[PDB]
């Protein structure tokens, strides 16, 4: 029935939750929540068994109705709770509820006839979603014949003065990469969302979702909404833009920061498999940190965050590196092949010249690549572009929005023959030095040999390659542990502080990219035969980095001698 | 103001209860206190009844104002009180809680009550709200207490007025 | 019997718990309650060996008085380990029996709890101290020269004669076997009843008490299908309310009969009917063709296989109450038959209905012995705050580690068993182990490994000859730089005739004799040095 439900049951629910400490309620919560214009509110799925043993086995049958004789009773009992006397319910509003559970993910390949209509759980992946149009409740879907001399025939004219107005905003999802896609491609969905939900989801996280399976017309149609969504938690799976962390959070955190054995902690963080190649590590690890974006009262939005670089002989684990770096806030990774065009596409409804829009997707994450190598030319140039000034234009059609986006990059190669290019001079690249100028890092890669080398990466690897050892030695490490950590840590860490840097640290600097480049150009006089701006507005991003570790505003260039001498491996890289 | 301190006011209030002994290895402290006897009842303050209780010596029952009727009719009539409503002793709100806590092995409906006295609670602490909503012009000589009670009031008393002094001085 | 002395107990103490034990805690919790009832301040101990228990006496060297240990004694001729010792008050509770009777007179300083069916020992004692020979008693302790009040020193002969002849009992008595007893705190549960206390979180207590070595394969209860009558009687007769029991708080607790597999409430199925050693080997699942065994009795009861992988608590409603409805009575026809037993349950409100052992397999997984040097002691203080109603953010951490451990045992099992590391080595049977892990390292996980590679293999690959033979184990440390612990454990559902091994290794003792301790007063125990075992279990096979 409707109302033996909300006559008692729910509307009693909420009032009756009690554990003394007198938190155990919803009322507290709505309440804090009306307070602020919020207009919601959470729950479990296995409280009601706290309460009964029934309803829940009820509200997985006949889920839409039941969600609505909890919008009732939510009204009816927080208005009552709206009045300070008859006075201060200026008028009533609407709210929308929200469900969670832990019971069991599911996957998009069991969504069939007989999972409909019905409550489920899954985990996938996001792609991207539509805009904000519209939608509504009511206002002065038939609209049937009679009038109210005659009136004849459906005259019904909308009155939308008097109509209402909700959200709308259709989100998206694609599957993961382990469940069996391995003889096949990734499918996909399309979804729905109601009320305050919208910009809750960028597209490219990881979720979880409480849904419903759901037609709209024997061929007919799928969709799925959210019935409650919540987020996942692969370390910190949706920990992107919000905030649950509590004070322990930060206070962990900050303890950390002040730990003055954070940072050669850190330097060993990447790979609990991997052996050596320490100072090809102590940046990076700086390059997701990122400097300052400083703009100023002339045009000059200077170039914000720091750019990679590594080639070399293969057999140094380059590729697992990168995937790792791929691995621990946002960001996306392909490898050569891939635009220098940007998506001027045509939806065939309409017909018109939308902008779909993938260096856009790292706009506060980062972006790894392998193989500016071996993609040729008709694909550099826009990114030759986009990484200097961030603004991303367009001049196709009869469109110039030039839009932006802040992103780093980080760049694999492989040369020819391995070290003879490196050996001897100018095959360093084949194609050009604009690119290899307009990055930061310098980092050249070796397997020289040598046998105690020989016989130590022998055993480091075999007990690292022997039955999937490390359950129980790896964390009882000094401080090598949790990338969960480093990824809710860095979106604190770049989301707050805004450094600079001291006086000190000024002309020390000035004074040793002046003796820098003077041994270049020395180099070119001592040989009778052949130093940007780019290089110091770099390497100051690596001062930038640092305070941004530590936390410390302010950052001295005695702090950043290990910044300098990291470049010295640049230097002497680049020494012919 | 504390959760506490006003218990080193509010807990020296009375109620009557019924031990199991006779006159203990002393009979009766000198003071207001009556004998003591099993049996029957005996009037007491409340710092004891938490050290009795729980000392697995005695029963303890409550005031007449704690049941469902009377704070049921009261609610209704505190919904026209443009102002206050009644009052059964005033720091009732710490009482209900130091019973409820231990005694609830024997009293009777040890939950509709904290229904109701939460029903009241809210209702007229959200009217100590709309006091300020028309409290104007600095009107410090013109306010509310009638029958109000003190266990809301401190939830008020840092915030508004140490700084209200201050800032609307202009008028 | 303390309606006595326990109106003694007033001035100050020191209440020691020896080594780690949910008998300890759940034994100890209680009495720290009751010695705060009465306005006492007192001290509660961890033991990490005997040498812990020699230093903390020495740490406490003071004159204090009514001085307490339990769950132990059977370490010394406790007089003679204890010199300060005069007239102070000692007190023994220890279920850990077969004690020397040296322990036992000398009527100042203990408490003889001696109280059972077995009048097994009167006049042992009348011969080891009363009498001597090559050494006034009037006896062979004083002169043996005919001076005492067929030939002249005859008198040692028939001496010796009643002495070795009896101690064809004395032997019997710490040199075959050793066992426990008789419970932790029960007698300290009706003790205390006499005081009027109805806390039924102390029943509990005990109940966690009770169910360690209710174990029937572990340890015995006895009791058990008579404590069904027992335990009810202490509770279900006094009820203080026969009409008002529908509330929130600690509703007066209960008994049903349900099962002992591991975890049938927290997680789902069929990986919990996986760890545990009675369904498993019974169904022989490391194996594939027990997957397929399991299958065909999962039809008979049809329960759905995508059901079978959630969470029990998880499933829908119907299934989820008619479960153990069902498994009680088409399990007893299909090779497994006692798992169902007797235990208790409650709920504290309305988060979920906690399973009365369910704390114990956390516990044991509480004992992680870390390489931050303090956490053995730091485990114990977290254990004993937690068996309350508050804390209970842990309880669940307990439950998750110690379900990861449940599932990392399996693990090496079958990764042992199939390369055939059953080594026989004569008499017995004999394992051998490598290298650490932070899981095994200490023993009673190491116990836990034991007894499933023991039934499985001995079980399943022979015939009856050879299914009643006893087992050892290593286990290193690559803690303390090489030390190759071993254990004890006996052969196959002797559930009254237990532990040869009391004292058994140390035959190897007697011959040889290398670098042996006994630092635990547990007995099924010892600890060797890194590879000096080899010869020592040449030695060490007869
Ligand atoms: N220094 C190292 N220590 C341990 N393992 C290593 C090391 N270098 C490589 N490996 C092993 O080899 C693999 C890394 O090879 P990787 O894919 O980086 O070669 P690559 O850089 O892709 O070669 P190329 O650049 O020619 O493609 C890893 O899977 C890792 O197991």
């Amino acid at each position: 029935i409707n109302l033996q439900a909300v006559k008692k049951k729910y509307k009693e629910f909420i009032r009756t939750f009690n554990e003394e400490n007198f938190f155990y309620k919803y009322r507290d919560t709505l309440k804090r929540n009306y307070l602020n214009g919020r207009y919601f509110l959470e729950i479990e799925m296995e409280d009601l068994v706290g309460f009964d043993e029934t309803l829940a086995d009820k509200l997985n049958k006949q889920p839409t109705e039941h969600l609505e004789i909890f919008e009732e009773a939510a009204r009816e009992v927080a208005d009552e709770i709206t009045a300070p006397r008859p006075e201060h319910e200026e008028h009533m509003h609407d709210i929308q509820i929200l469900l969670s559970s832990n019971a069991n993910p599911t996957n998009i390949r069991q969504l069939k006839s007989d999972c409909v209509s019905k409550l489920v759980k899954i985990a996938g992946i996001i792609v991207a979603a539509s805009g904000i149009s519209a939608k509504a409740t009511r206002m002065s879907y038939a609209l049937p014949r009679k009038c109210n001399p005659k009136c004849p025939l459906d005259p019904f004219f909308i009155m939308p003065d008097k109509c209402k107005c909700v959200d709308f905003q259709t989100l998206k999802l694609q599957e993961l990469p382990d469940f069996v896609p391995q003889g096949e491609i990734p499918r996909h969905l399309q979804l729905f969302c109601d009320r305050s939900l919208c910009e809750r989801v960028v597209p490219g996280n990881r979720v979880l979702i409480q849904g419903i399976y759901s037609i709209r017309k024997g061929v007919r149609a799928p969709y799925m909404r959210v019935v409650g969504i919540t987020v996942d938690s692969e370390g910190a799976g949706a920990i992107s833009r919000y905030s649950n962390i509590t004070s322990d959070e930060e206070e962990h955190f900050r303890r950390m920061a002040a730990s003055g054995d954070i940072y050669e902690r850190l330097s060993q963080s990447l790979a609990p498999s991997i052996f050596g190649s320490r100072d090809i590590k102590k940046a990076i690890t700086c390059m997701l940190f990122g400097g300052s974006r400083k703009r100023l009262p002339d045009g000059l939005c200077r170039r914000g965050d720091i750019n990679v670089l590594l080639l070399g002989d293969p057999g140094t684990a380059k590729s697992q590196l990168l995937k790792f770096v791929e691995k621990v806030p946002i960001a996306v990774y392909t490898s050569g092949k891939g635009g220098l065009t940007a998506s001027v596409m045509k939806d065939p409804q309409t017909r018109n010249f939308v902008m779909e829009g993938a260096m856009v997707l790292a706009d506060g994450g980062v972006v790894c690549i392998d193989e500016f190598d071996k993609m040729r030319e008709d694909d550099r140039v826009a990114i030759h572009e986009a990484m200097e000034q961030q603004t991303i234009s367009i001049a196709k059609a009869g469109i110039t929005t030039t839009l932006n986006s802040r992103c780093s990059v980080l760049a694999a190669a492989n040369s020819i023959f391995g070290r003879w290019d490196d050996t001897k001079g100018e095959e360093n690249i084949d194609f050009m030095p604009t690119i290899l100028s307009r990055f930061d890092m310098i980092f050249i890669v070796k397997d020289i040999h040598d046998e105690s080398r020989d016989i130590t990466l022998a055993k480091h690897i075999i007990n690292v390659h022997l039955s999937s050892n490390k359950s129980a030695p790896s964390e009882p490490a000094e401080g090598e542990i949790s990338l969960s950590t480093f990824k809710k840590y860095i979106h604190y860490c770049r989301t707050h502080c805004g450094p600079r840097l001291s006086e000190a640290a000024g002309e020390k600097l000035k004074s040793r990219y002046v003796l820098m480049r003077s041994g270049a150009g020395q180099q070119e006089k001592a040989s009778d035969k052949r130093i940007t701006v780019r290089q110091l507005e770099a390497v100051i991003r690596i001062s930038e980095s640092l305070a941004k570790i530590r936390l410390q505003p302010f950052a001295t260039d005695e702090h950043v001698n290990e910044a300098l001498r990291l470049f010295q491996v640049s230097t002497l890289d680049a020494a012919m | 103001m504390d959760p506490s301190i006003i218990e080193f006011i509010g807990e020296k209030c009375m109620i009557s209860i019924i031990p199991n002994f006779s006159n203990e290895p002393l009979h009766l402290i000198y003071g207001p206190v009556g004998p003591f006897r099993a049996g029957f009842p005996v009037f007491v303050p409340l710092w004891m009844a938490t050290h009795l209780r729980k000392q697995q010596k005695c029963r303890i029952v409550p005031p007449e104002w704690m049941d469902m009727d009377i704070l049921e009719e009261i609610k209704e009539e505190e919904k026209r009180s443009k102002f206050f409503t009644k009052m059964p002793c005033e720091h009732y709100m710490v009482v209900a809680q130091l019973v409820m806590s231990t005694a609830p092995d024997d009293v009777p409906r040890c939950e509709e009550l904290r229904t109701v006295i939460k029903d009241i609670f809210d209702i007229r602490e959200s009217k100590l709200r709309t006091s300020i909503d028309a409290f104007i012009k600095g009107e410090g000589t013109y306010a509310k207490l009638d029958n109000l009670t003190l266990l809301e009031i401190h939830s008020v008393r840092p915030i508004l007025p140490y700084s209200l002094d201050h800032i609307a001085r202009y008028q | 019997l303390r309606n006595d002395f326990y109106r003694q107990l007033v001035g100050k103490r020191i209440l020691i718990v020896v080594n780690y034990d949910i008998d300890a805690i759940c034994a100890s919790r209680i009495l720290q309650a009751l010695f705060k009832y009465d306005h006492m301040l007192y001290t509660v101990v961890p033991i990490m060996g005997v040498t812990g228990l020699k230093r903390a006496y020495g740490e406490h060297q003071g004159d204090v008085k009514y001085v307490v240990l339990v769950n132990c004694g059977g370490c010394v001729d406790i007089v003679e380990l204890l010199q300060p010792s005069d007239d102070v008050t000692f007190f023994i509770c220890d279920s850990h029996r077969p004690l020397d009777v040296c322990n036992i007179y000398s009527d100042r300083q203990v408490c003889i709890l001696g109280d059972a069916s077995l009048e097994e020992n009167i006049p042992a004692f009348e011969t080891i101290f009363y009498d001597s020979e090559g050494e006034d008693s009037g006896a062979g302790e004083s002169d043996q020269e005919d001076q005492a009040p067929h030939e002249q020193r005859i008198l040692k002969q028939r001496a010796r004669r009643q002495w070795e002849s009896e101690r064809d009992r004395i032997m019997f008595e710490y040199t075959q076997f050793s066992y426990y007893g008789r419970s932790a705190a029960l007698m300290v549960f009706e003790l205390a009843w006499k005081l009027s206390k109805d806390n039924m979180d102390l029943l509990w207590w005990a109940i966690v008490g009770i169910t360690e070595q209710l174990l029937l394969g572990k340890i015995e209860s006895g009791a058990y299908t008579l404590e069904l009558e027992q335990i009810q009687s202490h509770v279900s007769r006094l009820t203080n309310k026969t009409n008002d029991q529908n509330t929130m708080s600690a509703s007066k607790i209960t008994f049903e009969n349900d099962l002992h597999l591991v975890l049938y409430r927290h997680w789902p199925v069929t990986e919990s009917m996986r760890y545990s050693r009675y369904s498993s080997c019974q169904l022989k699942l490391w194996t594939l063709r027990g997957e397929k065994r399991l299958h065909e009795l999962l039809l008979e009861m049809g329960l759905p296989l995508v059901h079978a992988r959630q969470t029990y608590g998880a499933m829908d409603l119907v299934l989820r109450k008619e479960f153990f409805s069902m498994v009680e009575r088409l399990a007893e026809k299909y090779d497994i038959a006692d798992i169902v037993y007797g235990t208790f349950t409650l709920s504290y409100g309305y988060r979920s209905r906690y399973a009365a052992a369910d704390y114990v397999y956390a516990l044991l997984a509480i004992m992680e012995s870390v390489k931050k040097h303090k956490t053995p002691e730091d485990c114990f203080l977290e254990a004993s705050d937690a068996l309350s109603r508050q804390h209970k953010q842990l309880l669940s951490a307990g439950i998750d580690q110690a379900k990861l451990l449940h599932a990392a045992v399996f693990r090496q099992v079958q990764s042992s068993l199939e390369a055939r590391q059953v080594h026989s080595a004569g008499s017995f049977f004999y394992y051998v182990l490598q290298e650490e892990h932070a899981f095994f390292s200490y023993p009673y996980a190491l116990g836990l490994l034991a007894r499933f590679l023991l039934r499985g293999h001995v079980a399943t690959s022979r015939a009856r000859q050879a299914s009643d033979l006893p087992l050892i184990a290593s286990c290193p440390l690559n803690a303390s730089e090489g030390m190759c612990l071993l254990v004890g454990i006996v052969p196959v559902r002797e559930d009254s005739p237990r532990n040869f091994f009391g004292k058994a290794f140390e035959q190897a003792a007697q011959k040889s004799g290398v670098a042996l301790l006994q630092d635990f007063f547990e007995p099924a125990v010892v600890q060797l040095r890194q590879s000096d075992l080899t010869r020592f279990l040449d030695s060490l096979t007869v």
